[PDB]
């Protein structure tokens, strides 16, 4: 069972997921959940962020998904214990995105 | 008799303590190999 942690990439990619599903599976072979659910915000920010570039009709596509995104980010932080490190990547990443895709940038700082 | 308990005395001999510290969280179906609350006629209990 250490080796479970394999399908935790598998599982994220998934839009459609249940927390307490993950919260669960961490659960059952003792795995952190603080880790998996920032990972989780990490990749589905990030899977936003390479689902554009795919021509001009990709804002469109994601211009959709961003309130989505939004509101399935809000509900797992007060779920975390210790986000101090998921703040830290997130600024990262804030300081890597782009300055012409101002709703990345409203998600992130209403995230943090 | 005593005579099989030569290779039992040698596994209760071991003590451990990391493993009272560790319940596993796994699960069981065990609703299919119990008995449902019922009644029964006492001939049956009584022949049984």
């Amino acid at each position: 069972f250490l080796t479970k942690k394999d399908l935790i990439k598998a599982l994220v990619e998934n839009i459609d997921m249940d927390t307490s599903l993950i919260l669960e599976y961490c659960s059952t072979f003792q795995l952190d959940c603080d880790a998996v659910l920032q990972l989780f915000i990490e990749t589905l920010l990030h899977n936003t962020n390479a689902g554009q570039g795919q021509g001009d009709a990709s804002m469109d596509s994601a211009k959709r998904r961003h309130p989505k995104l939004l509101a399935k980010a809000l509900e797992m932080v007060p779920l975390l214990t210790s986000t101090k490190d998921l703040v830290i990547s997130l600024s990262g990443i804030l300081h890597k995105l782009d300055p012409y895709d101002y709703e990345m940038i409203e998600v992130v700082l209403k995230v943090i | 008799d005593e005579d099989n308990k030569l290779e039992v005395q040698k596994v209760s001999n071991t003590q451990y303590h990391e493993v009272m510290n560790l319940e596993p969280e796994n699960t069981l179906d065990q609703h299919s190999f119990s008995l449902p609350t019922c009644r029964i006629s006492e001939s049956v209990k009584k022949l049984m």
